[PDB]
């Protein structure tokens, strides 16, 4: 029987495996948005968000 | 002889015709601060974008 497609590999950021981190990319469209160091838009910059 | 001049100005306000702005004052930044640039009224800090 083959797993290595769903056991964690250590030669990649975090323990992800190949499926979930598959199924991860599927979504972005919230962006996350869990305060990743917000206050950054102190000088909009940029298209502000 | 004294000069004199008479000075007769209408009302009701419709057609406003002289006013006068003035009460110009200085500007600052980085720092929190009220603004009225133009009429609108708020609190925040002012940089560049
Ligand atoms: C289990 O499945 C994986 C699929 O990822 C196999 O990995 C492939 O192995 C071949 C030759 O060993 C490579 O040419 C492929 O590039 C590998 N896949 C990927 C995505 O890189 C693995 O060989 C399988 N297990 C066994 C025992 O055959």
């Amino acid at each position: 029987f083959n797993f290595s497609q769903i056991l964690p590999d250590p030669s990649k950021p975090s323990k992800r495996s190949f499926i979930e981190d598959l199924l991860f990319n599927k979504v972005t469209l919230a962006d996350a948005g869990f305060i990743k160091q917000y206050g950054d838009c102190l000088g909009d910059i940029a298209a502000r968000d | 002889p004294y000069r004199v001049v008479v000075l007769s100005f209408e009302l009701l306000h419709a057609p406003a015709t002289v006013c006068g702005p003035k009460k110009s004052t200085n500007l600052v930044k980085n720092k929190c601060v009220n603004f009225n640039f133009n009429g609108l009224k708020g609190t925040g800090v002012l940089t560049e974008s």
